[PDB]
């Protein structure tokens, strides 16, 4: 039960003047902060989206984000200056920045960026570097930013202290919305498939993890393909198990479905 | 202006101590660099403040950085005649070269210099080539006095003015007057003192 | 420059004339500017709600866009996505079926 | 000790003249930048370059085009001056660190008209008699005449050497004729030594006034001698 936080970010550079860029934070698979370029302010998507801040600690902090913002747009501006004309605009720029939590007080802090869709950097140590397969000519921007020792100073602050003592705060603040339980509702129904391939529709479960197979009586058909887990947008989870047959086999399939809210009161539908 | 400086201008005694003041707006705030611009000439870097909280020193010129009141002052201690310059208050957004500098429109010093043991007197200097023309050279008077400009407009006095011969440790006030006329009637609209000597 | 996968689904089990959500999920795109339509029998449906965009650990965008409708026998509901990647505007259709 | 140079360190130019401040630095910075300074102004960016091919505009781009033909080079070009754009120009570089080390200084003005200029002429007087008994110091006084724009260095030389030491130049050059519009400068300058170091005839002093005007692409309509930059210097031997 080792919970992931994720500080997702999202930049786009149409031309010189035209930027826009837009935040979401995620705890496991719950948003807990959401961050629009028109908002001058953090919006928490959650009542203890501020953890176990004080209202001051929170003050700092979001400055400190809200001055990086600013910062960071007219950066990547002038690096793109900087590099002109071996790259040029439109230009996409993601990081993902937060910490990963285990037992015992440990975690692992991380911070990677991706440009144009690829991971390229990432904050290791006390620097800035560039990964594996990353193109030579951002060595210039990787020692420019590692010029700069404030930066430096203040994101190694963030990663090593700020990010696993606000995200042990989250997880007390939040126990109750983490460690929730809805129940799935099931329905059947069928098409053709060049044979026909029944579907067994599993909706609204909370947390991700869950069983689905066809079965006749007590016989796993090992047919059943398990799609992706699909969202809803009241934070529970959408499955669907495919099984393909032959026309007047229909008779005898049903599909069970198990999860941890529905507590050994397994839920069995009959074609 | 994101770079407010104060005093505008200030004028002091030559072993005076004075401060000088920054206060900015700039975000965000990295470092805070003070520069020292003697007339005409370029930037002499005098000390950079980076901290939070931080103070520097060179030699006579200490400074101070406040970053939550984003101000940051200069002391100079005992000045000299070569303090005699403007003060410039930069502060940089970035702590690399993707920054922008912003600059303070500065601060004017003028240390007036401790004359030791003033001599006044008004002597006649001799053209080396055409010995007729003749300049009048009023010096060795104290601050106090002030040298103000003729009545008549074809005479021609300047500014006073402060030399200083290094290896003897002397400073002395000067001033000239010439036109095309005599050097005993040459300063009379200036106040000059009654003990000033007037050569035969 | 990837190509978005669209999914149509419903939230509860579908009931003819019992209100319920629509959901549509658009996945695996890039660059993230998109434009995202829910159609009942080809018109506009207005107040369309949106999640705010994101991405998963290979850098790929998503989002869920969602709105309440009733199913009957004859109306038809859709999901029209116009992205940089597809010449045209690619149309999935829900089928309570699916 | 990142040095930089600018040339020319001063310049007088005329409305719709086309004018090239140039700045070199041997430290192979990637990154140069071009300040102006005025009064009730800090100095203000007009153009930075972060290599060679580049350059981006400042603050106060209007009226100036930059060029950066190599590492060491980086150009303000004036297509066409005007006297707005009379300042005092400042040149840097730096790495990718935040210091930028900067150039001495290029005074620039531009005037509506050449007819004016005029070089100066330059009078050094000896020391009197009086004061060489009274003190035991003797003053040189030196006299720049007539001269126009206000654009001159003047500077002391003793045995081919120039002297700091002793030496006071006024402020700023006065007017000659007040009352005219375009009215000709005076400046004046004073270099104080020892009797005894005045005595010694094997010392050779020497007033030199760096005059700058025209240059020789300049067009000169006018009969007199032609305004261009120059020297003009007087001088004398000490004596007993
Ligand atoms: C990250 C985990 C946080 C968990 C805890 C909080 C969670 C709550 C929810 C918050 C949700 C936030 C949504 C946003 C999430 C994404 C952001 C995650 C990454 C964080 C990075 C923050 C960087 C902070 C620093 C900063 O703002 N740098 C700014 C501003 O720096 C200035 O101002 C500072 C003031 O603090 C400091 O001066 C003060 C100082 C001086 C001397 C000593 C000490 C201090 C600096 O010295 C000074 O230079 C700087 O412009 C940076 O370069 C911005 C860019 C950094 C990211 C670059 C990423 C690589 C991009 C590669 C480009 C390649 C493509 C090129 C074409
Ligand atoms: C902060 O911690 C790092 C080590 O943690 C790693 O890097 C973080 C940014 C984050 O990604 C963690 O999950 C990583 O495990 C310290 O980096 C070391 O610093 C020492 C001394 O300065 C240096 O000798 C080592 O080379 C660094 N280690 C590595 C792996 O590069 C860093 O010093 C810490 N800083 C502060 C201010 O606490
Ligand atoms: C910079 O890019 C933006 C975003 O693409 C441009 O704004 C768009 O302009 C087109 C017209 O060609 C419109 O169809 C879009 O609706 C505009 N989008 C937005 C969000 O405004 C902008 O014109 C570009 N600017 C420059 C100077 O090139
Ligand atoms: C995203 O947010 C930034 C920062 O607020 C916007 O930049 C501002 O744009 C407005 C309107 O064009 C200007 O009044 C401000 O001067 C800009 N501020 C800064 C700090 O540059 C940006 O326009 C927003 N982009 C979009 C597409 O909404
Ligand atoms: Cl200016
Ligand atoms: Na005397
Ligand atoms: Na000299």
């Amino acid at each position: 039960k080792n919970y992931t936080f994720r500080c997702l970010q999202m930049s786009s550079f149409a031309n010189r003047s035209w930027s826009r860029t837009d935040s979401v934070v995620w705890l496991g698979d719950l948003q807990t902060h959401r961050w629009s370029n028109d908002s001058a302010t953090i919006s928490f998507t959650k009542p203890w989206s501020q953890g176990k801040l004080s209202n001051q600690q929170w003050e700092k902090l979001q400055h400190m984000f809200q001055v990086y913002r600013v910062s960071f747009t007219r950066d990547i501006q002038e690096l793109v200056k900087m590099m002109s004309p071996k790259e040029d605009y439109p230009i996409e720029i993601q990081l993902s920045a937060g910490c990963e939590m285990y037992p015992g007080n440990a975690s692992e802090s991380f911070l990677h960026v991706a440009f144009q869709g690829k991971y390229v950097v990432r904050f290791w140590g006390t620097s800035w570097q560039t990964v594996p397969g990353a193109p030579s000519w951002l060595d210039l921007p990787i020692k420019v930013l590692n010029a700069d020792q404030g930066t430096s100073a203040t994101v190694q602050m963030l990663l090593n202290d700020t990010c696993p003592l606000f995200v042990r705060g989250l997880l007390e603040a939040g126990k109750s919305d983490l460690e929730k339980q809805e129940k799935p509702v099931a329905w059947l129904s069928s098409v053709p498939s060049s044979h026909r391939q029944l579907v067994c529709h599993v909706s609204g479960f909370y947390p991700k993890p869950v069983w689905v197979m066809w079965m006749r009586g007590d016989q796993e058909q090992q047919g059943t393909h398990r799609g992706d887990f699909l969202p809803n947008a009241d934070e529970t989870w959408y499955l669907q198990a495919t099984l393909d047959v032959e026309a007047g086999e229909e008779a005898g399939l049903a599909c069970r479905v198990k999860h941890s809210s529905l507590g050994g009161q397994d839920i069995i539908l009959y074609w | 202006t994101q770079v407010e400086q104060s005093p505008q201008s200030l004028v002091v005694r030559q072993g005076e101590n004075c401060v000088l003041q920054c206060n900015y707006s700039v975000t965000p705030d990295n470092h805070l660099r003070w520069f020292k611009q003697d007339t005409g000439k370029g930037l002499v870097s005098l000390t950079v403040l980076v901290d939070q909280k931080d103070k520097t020193s060179n030699g006579r010129y200490s400074a101070t950085l406040d970053k939550d009141a984003k101000h940051s002052t200069l002391h100079i201690t005992a000045t000299l005649l070569d303090d005699t310059a403007t003060y410039i208050c930069v502060v940089g957004d970035r702590g690399s070269a993707l920054g922008r500098l912003h600059f303070g429109a500065g601060t004017q010093l003028i240390v007036i210099p401790d004359i030791q043991n003033p001599d006044p007197a008004v002597y006649q200097l001799r053209d080396s080539k055409s010995s007729d023309k003749s300049v009048c050279l009023f010096t060795d008077f104290d601050s106090q006095t002030n040298v103000s400009q003729s009545k008549d407009s074809d005479v021609y006095i300047t500014d006073k003015c402060v030399l200083d011969m290094r290896s003897m440790d002397f400073k002395s006030n000067s001033a000239v007057a010439w036109s095309n006329f005599a050097c005993a009637n040459a300063f009379n609209n200036s106040i000059i003192p009654e003990d000033t000597f007037f050569p035969s | 420059q990837k190509t978005p996968q669209i999914q149509v689904y419903s939230r509860h089990p579908p009931e003819n004339g019992k209100p319920n959500i629509l959901n549509c999920y658009v996945t695996q795109f890039h660059p993230p500017h998109i434009e995202i339509q829910m159609l009942k029998n080809g018109k506009k449906i207005p107040k369309v709600e949106m999640s705010d965009m994101s991405f998963s650990k290979d850098w790929s965008f998503y989002i869920l866009a969602h709105t309440e409708f009733t199913p009957t026998e004859t109306d038809t509901y859709a999901c029209r996505v116009k992205h940089a990647s597809m010449a045209e505007p690619k149309t999935v259709y829900w089928d309570r079926d699916m | 000790e990142a040095a930089v140079t600018q040339s020319p360190r001063n310049k007088v130019a005329v409305t719709g003249g086309k004018v090239t401040l140039s700045c070199n630095q041997t430290n192979n910075h990637n990154n140069m930048y071009w300040y102006r300074q005025d009064t009730g102004h800090g100095l203000r960016l007009i153009h930075y370059s972060y290599g060679a091919g580049s350059t981006e505009k400042g603050d106060i781009p209007d009226g100036y085009k930059a060029s950066r033909p190599s590492q060491e080079n980086f150009s303000l070009i004036l297509e066409l001056a005007t006297p707005s754009q009379t300042s005092v120009y400042f040149c840097a570089s730096g790495d990718e660190g935040y210091t930028q080390y900067f150039g001495p200084g290029t005074r620039l003005l531009v005037l509506e008209d050449l007819r004016n200029v005029t070089p100066p002429k330059v009078s050094l007087f000896e020391p009197s008699k009086a004061e060489i008994s009274h003190t035991q110091k003797a003053t040189l006084v030196c006299l720049a005449t007539g001269f126009y724009p206000d654009h001159v260095e003047l500077s002391w030389w003793v045995n081919g050497k120039e002297v700091h030491s002793g030496v006071c130049t006024d402020p700023q050059p006065l007017k000659e004729q007040p009352a005219l519009n375009d009215s000709r400068y005076s400046l004046s300058s004073r270099l104080r030594v020892s009797a005894t170091f005045w005595q010694n005839p094997r010392n050779h002093f020497r007033c030199q006034v760096q005059f700058y005007g025209l240059s020789e692409n300049d067009e000169w309509t006018q009969d007199r001698a032609k305004p261009v930059t120059q020297i003009v210097s007087a001088e004398a031997w000490g004596r007993a």
